[PDB]
RNA sequence: UCCCCCGUGCCCAUAGCGGCGUGGAACCACCCGUUCCCAUUCCGAACACGGAAGUGAAACGCGCCAGCGCCGAUGGUACUGGGCGGGCGACCGCCUGGGAGAGUAGGUCGGUGCGGGGG
RNA sequence: UUGACUGGGGCGGUCGCCUCCUAAAAGGUAACGGAGGCGCCCAAAGGUCCCCUCAGGCGGGACGGAAAUCCGCCGGAGAGCGCAAGGGUAGAAGGGGGCCUGACUGCGAGGCCUGCAAGCCGAGCAGGGGCGAAAGCCGGGCCUAGUGAACCGGUGGUCCCGU
RNA sequence: AAAAUG
RNA sequence: CGCGGGGUGGAGCAGCCUGGUAGCUCGUCGGGCUCAUAACCCGAAGGUCGUCGGUUCAAAUCCGGCCCCCGCAACCA
């Protein structure tokens, strides 16, 4: 909700930023293919997330739209598009961890995310943890 | 008019009790005293031929030096006067001129201040040095009642070569600074 | 204003530019003439 | 026909012409007096030994010689001409 | 030769901030005064002149400290001149040279010419 | 006679100049691609010499917002720099003061940029000046926009021509 | 020769 | 989709390009006249100026962002 905007499409090269690590939560949802995820999609996932286990734990959505997706009105050529119209999106490079759950069973957690994946226009993978950290 | 009790006393009376009371070593590690800044704010220089270089010198008498006509640093539409000029008189008494003034203050002015009970021991609050503002301009021996054409006090600051308000507070409680504990 | 300075009692011009309403009138100032060295040069 | 009805809120067609700036004479280049060495926005390069700049910060050699650059960090970057034999 | 100190330059934060003790014989400063020079939109505060009684408390100098700041590898990758495969495509990968940024280990409370005064 | 551009033309928008981006780490670089300015202003907002250093934050202070003016610490630049943006900048280009008028005349090595013609920088010499003890600085303004060939005339001036 | 209703 | 006009006390209209002063009629309120109501008379009140911000010392007023309101065009195949 700010700054001067209606920006350049730009492209998604290798996913040099497609691969973080569960930061909070317990289990997670990492992306396999690069893409633009419409807020419309995030919610549509998150919602079903919470909704899968009514009155459950916590949901963390690390990805976040901010890129304005413009579009023409159904005509020809003459200056950038009315822009936005539908809205904004976030850019996901294969490997980024989109959503992550916690405070619940793996049977409940794992199965929860699985659904989300159906909402997102990508191919996903689910992860656990115990991996990366900065301890000794 | 070169040396005054307050000044005098400070030395042959205050130093000691202080050297002891607190406990120093080098006469410079001591609670010296060196600057008093009686400053006014007035209110304006607005319409109706507002010269107000009147209370200017009115102030001089109560002190000794000539104050510096102060000017605006910014501009505020909220309450008139903006950009430059305007007024905010100020003056800096150092050494001699200073001592005396205080001595005259601490023995005639404050007394007589409207009612008076003491001073605010919280005004230092800790940060070395003091502060205080007087409402009336005619609470001074030099000026008269048939003289002042309009009330307009101000505020005066005073500086201590010491830090802890503790020290600072003692130095003045000794110099005769009254205190509404 | 497109101003120029006429050295009093001769010719030459400096081709200055004043600001009228903005405190002006009676412009004149030590400039160097071609007919020997300096004078003051008025307005006009 | 099957015509449309497009228009243009175009309020952006615009730009100034390039002014081609930068180090015009890199270090090591023998130069004659007057050769402007650098066209800069501000004082991107401070003038050094035998180098002067004018109104637009344009730095130029004051003698005949080789150009030498130098960093001075907190001080800045300088450019100058070292004469010869 | 090696110490101490007053001027100065250079490297341009590894010399910084903040702590902790020290130095007054010299230097330096603060101090002693406002007659003269000259001073502050008002103040000898600062500029300035004349003096040296007192001090190392300020300030500066010199040491020690890692808590902040600054520096910071090696590895390893990202990316990449050039060359080249797979797949329908979205994209994935190899060969040959280059090679960060972050982060880790760790480093640092300086270094160094010139001229002076003193043992 | 009733312009051109134009993802056909008309309608609409636009047409020169400045600043970011696009632009792919020298320049340069398109599109009816993204986003803002200019067609002025200063007689001090210009010279030079001498001084001063910001904005904020935190306390403390009669009237006094949440910044009127004071005092005290902290604060290397986030202020300022006439107006857009950018670059630059306190070891000043910023704030104040005293004298000034180089917002000169004659010129101009050597370059920048560039199809042309235009635009830009400029040391130095001469003359006669300003400020400073001096070294010195001074041909307008921190810098880039604030502009228009020729032709035709108008006002002056002058060594020239004048059937 | 004269300034609506209940 | 595009142009251009307009949102101001309760209603209906000014004030805005020429920035600091909100004006008019109607109605609301109080007091008179009258047996009483009207009419008539005297005297008052009442406006975040559509909204979310920008420039300025100061914005009804100048510059952009939408929200309803009104008009004009939307043509050749």
């Amino acid at each position: 909700r700010m700054k001067y905007r209606k920006q350049q499409r730009g492209r998604l090269k290798g996913a040099t930023k497609g691969g973080d690590y569960v930061a909070f939560g317990d289990y997670g949802l990492v992306a396999l293919e690069p893409a633009w995820i419409t807020a419309q999609q995030i919610e549509a996932a998150r919602v079903a997330m919470v909704r899968h286990f009514r009155r459950g734990g916590k949901i963390f959505i690390r990805i976040f739209p901010d890129k304005p997706y413009t579009k023409k009105p159904l005509e020809v050529r003459m200056g950038k598009g009315k822009g936005n119209v539908e809205g904004y999106v976030a850019v996901v490079k294969p490997g980024r961890v989109m959503f992550e759950v916690a405070g619940v069973t793996e049977e409940q957690a794992m199965e929860a995310l699985r659904i989300a994946g159906h909402k997102l226009p990508i191919k996903t993978k689910i992860v656990r943890r115990d991996a990366y950290d900065e301890a000794q | 008019p070169l040396d005054v009790a307050l000044k005098r006393k400070y030395y042959e009376e205050v130093r000691p009790e202080l050297i002891r009371r607190f406990g120093y070593q080098n006469v410079w590690e001591v609670p010296r005293l060196e600057k008093v800044v009686i400053n006014q704010g007035l209110g304006e220089a607005k319409e109706d031929a507002r010269i107000l270089e009147k209370a200017a010198q009115e102030l001089a008498l109560i002190t000794g030096q000539k104050p510096a006509v102060t000017r605006a640093k910014k501009s505020i539409s909220n309450f008139k006067l903006r950009k430059g000029m305007p007024i905010g008189l100020r003056v800096t008494l150092r050494r001699d001129r200073m001592w005396i003034f205080l001595e005259k203050l601490l023995n005639v002015a404050l007394p007589r201040i409207r009612d008076f009970r003491g001073l605010n021991p919280n005004s230092f609050d800790g940060r070395g040095n003091y502060n205080l503002g007087l409402r009336e301009q005619l609470i001074f021996p030099e000026i008269t009642y048939d003289m002042v054409d309009a009330l307009r006090g101000m505020d005066i600051a005073v500086v201590t070569t010491a830090e802890t308000d503790e020290e600072a507070r003692a130095l003045l409680e000794l110099l005769g600074f009254p205190f509404r504990k | 204003l497109l101003l120029e300075c006429t050295e009093c009692k001769r010719r030459n011009y400096a081709t200055e530019k004043n600001k009228r309403n903005t405190p002006n009138k009676l412009e004149l100032r030590k400039y160097c003439p071609w007919c020997r060295k300096h004078t003051v040069h008025r307005e006009v | 026909m099957a015509h449309k009805k497009g228009l243009g809120s175009t309020r952006n067609g615009r730009d100034s012409q390039a002014k081609r700036l930068g180090v015009k004479r890199y270090e090591g280049q023998v130069v004659r007096a007057g050769n402007i060495l650098v066209r800069q926005r501000g004082t991107r390069f401070k003038p050094g030994k035998n180098v002067g700049m004018g109104r637009d910060f344009t730095l130029f050699a004051l003698v005949d010689g080789v150009v030498e650059f130098q960093d001075r960090g907190r001080l800045g970057r300088y450019v100058h001409v070292r004469p010869l034999a």
